[PDB]
């Protein structure tokens, strides 16, 4: 025989529903909030923090050059 | 007899830092211009999304 | 006498050209790793403008 299906009582159709009501609109919300302090967690710090890195490299890059004209009056004798 | 060739050692040597400084700075520059594209275009799209949370 | 003044300098290149190779392979590492995330970006908006497209 095919499987039988034993006598139960019910249901169905009410799943599906309770299934989308939480996706549709707590992910949305949960997801969207997510991007945004994703977005504002990394963006501004790494790009304060880069702009900083070329200021700092700005300084290193002018010491050595002083230290070039230093070195190149010391050895250029 | 070292001295000759530790002069040649450091001559050849001390040219390698300035070679790879100016690397450094053009990297670290384009990092940060891309860096600083990736977020000019972020930033737009969040706030639309900011926008069109629950209308 | 005329060693020391090369080999003072000929250690001072080594740790530098050592630090210098390690911050530029970590910054182009960082680099690559954010064009990665831009292009990801840039699929991510153009795939939702090719899945709507009107309906």
């Amino acid at each position: 025989v095919p499987p039988k299906i034993p006598d139960g009582e019910r249901v169905d159709f009410d799943d599906i529903h309770r299934k989308r009501v939480e996706k549709d609109l707590n992910e949305l919300q949960t997801l969207i909030e997510a991007h945004f302090e994703n977005r504002k967690k990394e963006e501004e710090e790494l790009i304060s923090l880069k702009d900083r890195i070329e200021k700092r490299r700005a300084e290193r890059a002018e010491q050595q050059r002083i230290r070039n004209e230093r070195e190149k009056e010391r050895q250029n004798r | 007899d070292k001295l000759k060739e530790a002069e040649t050692r450091a001559e050849f040597a001390e040219r390698s830092v300035t070679k790879l400084e100016k690397s450094i700075d053009d990297l670290e520059d384009e990092l940060y211009a891309q860096k600083l594209k990736y977020k000019a275009i972020s930033e737009e799209l969040d706030h639309a999304l900011n926008d069109m949370t629950s209308i």
